[PDB]
């Protein structure tokens, strides 16, 4: 037989094993597919990778302490670098991709915690000022694989125009407005270190259009909270890596110009 | 017309989200790890056409290779009449190449090629008018007398195989079929030609340790079966076998260093195989 | 490394692993040559 | 009482189907009695590598995990 | 109805071994033990088959896994020359053939790391520790018993001492490097998964049946892959036991007891 926490995930030239997952998940119980001829938007002859972006990607690693409030990245943008994917979203206008997100955290049997990871589709973040409203640079909106941080400390700046123009990030209430023990109404999987050392949530494109710019538009954003505090009662200050491991599948691009720069730092 | 069997080809294959893991497994089983590029990355479908032709036992072995190399010296002077004819112990030992493909396989069972090539030379500072030479390749098989002498009786050949070549033809060759008294050879023999028995205790004298205690082809005794000439000819004659028709058991790794006679002894002075890389990490 | 090998307490910092190499079955080898592993004088 | 076989496909033969024309024939008489005399024996690819690489008594299965 | 793969039981005459946790088991080149065939065999007299005396498990002396040990060296006929039944015929009867089961047992906590290697090896000949002769090792120290002897990583040949084995690690005493030892039927124990290995060794020889006194037909080989370690402390130690079985045991040609030089 077969048991549940050990699986295979093949794609492009890319593999991941995993002996401890709590299975995994197929948001709203949908894959991401092409576009049916029926639902077409443009008229331009889609490009169709097959192998090229449609690999794993691993993004920058961050660390698990015991004072981290937690993590976020939005999701075309963690890629945007990365390889293929990285030039295809940029040489085309539009496009198209669902995804595999597989998180991973490693512990020993002696370490408690838990880390949820929820998928937010627009996951639209407040700004760091009370003198503006929808107020943020593209460069701090889009900061790529290093993602962002979430702190527990409200401290915007009604004067200070730099510091205004950083998400809010507070971590109870997701950046947002929204208490984070409600998150879980967003395709999510725990990574409890008693149970799991990795999740795995498959992700189908979601938007009102069935195509849109990905220079523009975050279709989707990941959330990694630590609903439960990290200890190892061996030391002071125990740590431990999160890594998180993106591939776009079903990938499709229209739109051929020449490449988008975006403004960057 | 019957195609031979191609090694495998690869078939297309998709992406993989299942329980089932190719990529994981253990080698604590005693087996190797079985996945092909199918199971880990996605693949095309690619037809293979070719063979393990040259991989085959027999093609690897079907080869001659030089075994020895015998010295013969037909000469005038009294003081080298013993050096007219000379006896080899036939083995394969001699030459690295051979016996290092044969260590491959503990046994072996095969049919054997012999092909022997002559040359020769003056060694002489005065060369001068020889007649041309005629040489004698006896086999005398284990038991049987050998020559004490170029002209002694046994080289009659009455009951041992004997070939003539004349200098100048054709290298002389012929085959030689298994003649082990066990249903295979044994390259290796962990033990003992004889039992030593309570009542003659010694470390030393045990000399019956390994294969070469218990093997014994005969020897080929090669004669110059000219006269003597005042110029001396001193003749190079090289020994060459190639197995042939060959089965192998049990498959061993070859050696790493160098051989220290005929056992499996290892020389002090060269007992690393290996060069230094500068580190773990250099590619 | 991917993320890090961790370590619970009372428990050795230093681990090894052992690689093995090995054909597969779409393998083959087209001509021989005498090997440069060895010789004699 | 010759026997004829196939001979390995040459440089020119572009058909690696091995089987194409009568023209890749070889002809083989035996011209002493005793085998040991015999040209080399005809290539016989049949290999059996489960015998030294997967040697294990229990039924392994790829994408069982070996240890169950 | 919850069978794994992971236990085992294994019967021989009136020996038992269990085991909780190994990887299978391993066959060697795919076969079991057998008694000669009336179409293969070499003697005359009737055969004696002792069955279910000599073919049992007899445990040989166990070692030590130290932190500096660099391998366990036996052969497999002769440390069984002085174990019940199976050590009197083959003394008795001038020839002799078995199959075997080789066990190797080592426990460890979960805390404890390393690597045992396990090789079975076809005509184990070892090269000798003395440079002034080849293939020269006393009758004695080539069949140590259930003892065995053990391997170094040092090479120091006399010019007594050189009556022995040159056993080193790296090259299996005999120019080999280890690393393709692999070749060999073996298993492995890795402390982190199992605590045994357990091969089933056909009779091997290029006859059918030999003189058991004079040849000792497989040896047994055991080799750390990696250090045993545990936090704890420098010197952990870990015993290994080594338990072996004949097969279908035959013998042929009774004589006097043999009685080899002893010590
Ligand atoms: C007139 C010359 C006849 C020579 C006959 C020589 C017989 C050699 C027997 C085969 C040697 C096998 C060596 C080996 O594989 O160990």
């Amino acid at each position: 037989g077969y048991s549940d926490r050990v699986r295979q995930i093949t794609l492009g030239n890319s593999t991941i094993t995993t002996q401890e997952a709590a299975n995994a998940i197929v948001a709203y119980g949908e894959w991401p597919t092409y576009i049916n001829d029926s639902e077409a938007n443009p008229v331009d002859a889609p490009t169709e990778p097959d192998v090229s972006s449609n690999r794993f990607y691993t993004l920058e690693s961050v660390s698990w302490k015991t004072t981290s409030r937690g993590w976020w990245w939005k999701l075309p943008d963690c890629l945007k670098d990365m390889g293929m994917f990285g030039q295809n979203m940029y040489y085309h206008y539009l496009g198209r991709s669902g995804y595999t997100i597989h998180v991973q955290c490693n512990a020993s049997k002696f370490h408690q915690g838990a880390l949820g990871v929820f998928l937010i589709p627009e996951f639209v973040m407040a700004c760091n000022t009370e003198s503006k409203t929808s107020y943020v640079s593209y460069i701090n909106a889009n900061p790529g694989e290093r993602g962002g941080e979430f702190t527990n400390t409200y401290n915007p700046s009604n004067t200070d125009a730099s510091e205004g123009r950083k998400f809010a990030a507070l971590d109870y209430l997701l950046g947002s407005g929204v208490l984070a023990g409600n998150a879980f109404v967003y395709p999510h999987q725990i990574i409890n270190l008693r149970t799991n050392n990795s999740a795995t949530i498959v992700v189908p494109y979601v938007n009102s259009l069935v195509i849109d710019c990905m220079a523009k538009h975050n279709n989707w954003g990941i959330v990694i909270l630590p609903l439960a505090p990290l200890a190892f009662a061996a030391t002071s200050s125990p740590q431990v890596p999160i890594t998180v491991t993106i591939a776009p599948m079903c990938t499709e691009f229209n739109g051929l110009r020449n490449i988008t720069v975006p403004v960057h730092q | 017309v019957s195609q031979p069997p191609s090694t495998q080809s690869t078939e297309a294959t998709s992406g993989v989200n299942s329980q089932e893991v190719p990529a994981l497994t253990a080698v604590e089983t005693g087996a190797s790890g079985q996945a092909i590029p199918s199971d880990v990355v996605e693949t095309r479908h690619v037809v293979n056409y070719k063979t393990r032709s040259e991989s085959c036992l027999e093609s690897f072995f079907g080869r001659a290779a030089c075994v020895t190399i015998l010295s013969l010296t037909n000469s005038s002077k009294s003081g080298e009449e013993k050096k007219h004819f000379n006896i080899w112990n036939i083995t394969y030992t001699d030459t690295v190449q051979l016996r290092r493909k044969l260590e491959f396989f503990t046994y072996s069972r095969f049919d054997l090629e012999m092909t022997f090539v002559f040359t020769e030379n003056y060694p002489s500072t005065a060369s001068g008018e020889v007649r041309n030479q005629v040489y004698q390749i006896m086999y005398i098989p284990p038991g049987a007398p050998r020559p004490s002498s170029w002209d002694d009786y046994t080289w009659q050949s009455s009951s041992n195989p004997s070939i003539f070549y004349m200098y100048g033809n054709a290298p002389p060759r012929m085959s030689i079929p298994y003649v082990g008294i066990a249903n295979a050879y044994s390259h290796f023999y962990d033990g003992f030609a004889r039992v030593p028995l309570e009542g003659e205790n010694t470390d030393a004298g045990d000399t019956f340790y390994g294969l070469v205690s218990i093997n014994d082809f005969g020897v080929l005794a090669v004669r110059a079966v000219n006269r003597s000439n005042p110029h001396t000819i001193h003749t190079s004659v090289r020994v060459y076998m190639k197995p042939k028709h060959i089965r192998c058991w049990c498959p061993r790794p070859p050696r790493a260093v160098l051989y220290r006679g005929e056992g499996v002894d290892m020389i002090s002075s060269a007992i690393l195989p290996l060069a230094k890389v500068d580190s773990i990490t250099t590619f | 490394y991917q993320t890090r090998i961790v370590v619970p307490a009372s428990t050795p910092t230093s681990m090894f692993m052992l690689g093995f190499v090995s054909a597969c079955p779409d393998f083959s080898v087209r001509l021989l040559r005498d090997t440069p592993h060895i010789s004699q004088s | 009482g010759a026997q004829v076989s196939t001979q390995k496909t040459g440089a020119h033969e572009n058909q690696n189907v091995a089987a194409n024309g009568s023209t890749i024939n070889y002809t083989t008489i035996n011209y002493y009695k005793d085998s040991a005399s015999n040209s080399a024996t005809r290539q016989d690819l049949s290999q059996d590598p489960s015998k030294f690489t997967e040697p294990v008594k229990d039924l392994m299965l790829k994408t069982a995990p070996a240890l169950n």
